[PDB]
RNA sequence: CCAUAGGUUAAUGAGGCGAACCGGGGGAACUGAAACAUCUAAGUACCCCGAGGAAAAGAAAUCAACCGAGAUUCCCCCAG
RNA sequence: UUUUGUAUAAUGGGUCAGCGACUUAUAUUCUGUAGCAAGGUUAACCGAAUAGGGGAGCCGAAGGGAAACCGAGUCUUAACU
RNA sequence: AGGACCGAACCGACUAAUGUUGAAAAAUUAGCGGAUGACUUGUGGCUGGGGGUGAAAGGCCAAUCAAACCGGGAGAUAGCU
RNA sequence: UGUAACGGGGCUAAACCAUGCACCGAAGCUGCGGCAGCGACGCUUAUGCGUUGUUGGGUAGGGGAGCGUUCUGUAAGCCUG
RNA sequence: GUUUAUUAAAAACACAGCACUGUGCAAACACGAAAGUGGACGUAUACGGUGUGACGCCUGCCCGGUGCCGGAAGGUUAAU
RNA sequence: AAUUCCUUGUCGGGUAAGUUCCGACCUGCACGAAUGGCGUAAUGAUGGCCAGGCUGUCUCCACCCGAGACUCAGUGAAAUUGAACUCGCUGUGAAGAUGCAGUGUACCCGCGGCAAGACGGAAAGACCCCGUGAACCUUUACUAUAGCUUGACACUGAACA
RNA sequence: CUUUAAUGUUUGAUGUUCUAACGUUGACCCGUAAUCCGGGUUGCGGACAGUGUCUGGUGGGUAGUUUGACUGGGGCGGUCUCCUCCUAAAGAGUAACGGAGGAGCACGAAGGUUGGCUAAUCCUGGUCGGACAUCAGGAGGUUAGUGCAAUGGCAUAAGCCAGCUUGACUGCGAGCGUGACGGCGCGAGCAGGUGCGAAAGCAGGUCAUAGUGAUCCGGUGGUUCUGAAUGGAAGGGCCAUC
């Protein structure tokens, strides 16, 4: 039939303009005392999946 | 008994080379541990945190032994 | 792990908090710095604790 | 004691079979999760009851959104 | 055939003849080719019916942001700095 | 009199040999244990599979038993050959 | 198990060292004939080609081009007593 | 006496005896989804479960642990 | 010792000689009192040991009688099998060679025999390991659950302290 | 309002009595020349027993399963993440059940800045000072020290002391290093606010390298974001954090 989407994927990635998808940064949720200011001010922004994992990601979402 | 433990790190050295035209901040020599093997006295003064000597200005690497104590400095000059 | 977790809360009355470690055996007092609030985008009191 | 229970006779109907479809009562496990227990498989297989040429459902105590549609059923989208 | 490596004393087969293993459906991406060219294309269905109708819809021409929202800009942030 | 003794039919199966593509998917030959008893046997019945039955070995339940056989789920699954 | 610690015969040089020349010796190189891939120019286009340089061991695997079998159109055509 | 009918017949199992324990009858316990049935047309000298295993002499010490039996003062404690 | 590792413990008897046997000692690795302790007449196709008789069990085999095996006539399988023009030795080699190298030996083909080899045949090793394999069994593993049991409500009411 | 030997009038624990639901595997009668089952009469028990729903305990009696990997076979033992040295061949990297050791923190000062200072050890005279406590002098030069392993550092000290303080700030960040990735690390400089200095200037944690845990789920605070008819709210999102 149709594919089904990973539906956590789709929870986690957001396509971009050109292609490629956009994901929040990890170490972010929890335990975040032990964390420098400028670490968590450099995962705060969202991040591009990085090629290697590109494969995986546009395999899980056909319908992105 | 046992005694097979080891830890990790995957860069020791200089990266900087003398004729390495380096702009902006590229790390010259980053895991030196230490501001002593190598100091940074061309463009300003690099060693920031964990002693990793890095350019301030876009420019040719420069390996040099100045002072009384033969201490070897790395200075970034202009192409 | 006897150090534990406190806040630091902004005496400017924002919601607006730090957060750092104290060990209560031997600072049993509360400590009090002079911290950014950005919020208020001034340097105010930071005192109060979870 | 009255009466009911029971008994006998008569009339009418039923019974059993049949491949699939349909409605209802009950209902797994292998499997997948790269183990497994929530989950899945799946209300599937199977068992049972009943009916018809179809069955079931069906004429809003339904949706919608301040505009409106006007019973049920089936197909294509919506839309993985 | 399996292996680092088999004449191997590792596997398989007595021989012949016949049969015997990458298929099908739907969805998605890429390539080749063909039609049309900011457009392309219809499904169900209607229809003497491979025609024709039907544009419901789907994809593309616009993105940024979690979002409202803004829009060749947009988010971040007091601040295109 | 006796779950008495010896010993045939009858029931069983301790040893040895033969047979091991057997005459036989457990037998033959020479001995062997019980042989009035918790014996043996004919006919018919009853107990049905996480069940029965078991003087108990996981024995037996149609040459099948740490879960019978047949049909179905079923083309289970097989990162293995 | 049988010479069995030059491959054997056998060698007093047919052993070892030094120098020299010659020859044998491969699917290596060259000669002659032929096929194919890739690249660079020339005559200019679903361009036929030529010149030239070079390449062509292959498992897993990737790419390219084909042979043959059954069936359908072409096919009431063609072959065939 | 019985036993792995088809590699083990034994010291294994059973046994008469012995003890513990349950059971007052619509008994305990068992089969059963329930009716019902066995126990039993029996009635504590009876029936079940367990362990030991004729007979003779005997069976000592330990209740801390785990079971079982008895008690409810206190603590904890469900649905409501 | 159905129990003892050391161990063939040590002592005694039996024997010419006894790791087994029988009687003791206690130094019980690691017996022990209904998981029963110790003994026990009779019983046992029960385990170990000794002796008399008896013998081909043996020294050490010999002969004979039958059924096969052997020959002839009739009928007529089987496992197995890549193909075979299917020797020995030494070495080499996926490391134990009929097949490779060197060498020696060997006319071609049956029949009766023996099994040293063909890592002979049979059975996709049962021992060992592996698989996020299976089954069954155990428990004080985890999660459930039949049963047993506790209470509330309902069936379920009326008086009196 | 806390209480009264008749009155306006409830709730909950046992205890006694009754019968009238319920039980009867007591007796008798009928259906019926039936050990069943009904109905009737009566006796006994009696709101108990028993059953349904909910619920705490117990529950290998059953049922589904789990019970790791490396490993000079497996099991036993040991190990599994992070840091330092060597192996490691003068760039980086590099294995073994190779050789040695540590970490799962600490510090509101042991951070920042300004000002100042310099050790270990040895030889001598003096109060229990003795070989080593504290002075004074000389030699020496970092043989010390670093909050904690090891290595590389460190005098312009990053080692020791004092004053003032919170830059152990917020948003960003050209440019790099290192990873397959998730990620991790270094960073001048810009903006807003600070601190220490007369000033140049320095400070986005500690001499550096260990001191750690993704995601899901959920909690707390904030929020001109969303909020399935509208207004809210619940819930979700974003930021900080557990």
């Amino acid at each position: 039939p149709k594919i089904k989407t990973v539906r956590g994927a789709a929870k986690r990635f957001k396509k971009t303009g050109k292609g490629g998808f956009k994901h929040k940064h990890a170490n972010l949720r929890h335990i975040l005392t032990k964390k420098a200011t400028k670490r968590k001010r450099h995962l705060r922004p969202k991040a591009m999946v990085s090629k290697g994992d590109l494969g995986l990601v546009i395999a899980c979402l056909p319908y992105a | 008994g046992g005694s097979t433990r080891n830890g990790r790190d995957s860069e020791a050295k200089r990266l900087g080379v003398k004729r390495f035209g380096g702009e902006s901040v590229l790390a010259g020599s980053i895991i030196v541990r230490q501001r002593g093997t190598k100091f940074h006295a061309g463009a300003n003064v690099g060693c920031g945190r964990d002693h990793t000597l890095f350019a301030k200005a876009d420019g040719k690497v420069k390996f040099e032994v100045k002072g009384p104590k033969n201490r070897k400095f790395i200075s970034i000059e202009a192409e | 792990g006897i150090r534990e977790k406190i806040k630091l809360v902004s005496s400017a009355g924002t919601g607006h908090f730090y957060t750092t470690t104290k060990n209560k055996r031997t600072k049993p007092e509360k400590l009090e710095l002079k911290k950014f609030d950005p919020v208020v985008r001034q340097h105010v009191i930071y005192k109060e604790a979870k």
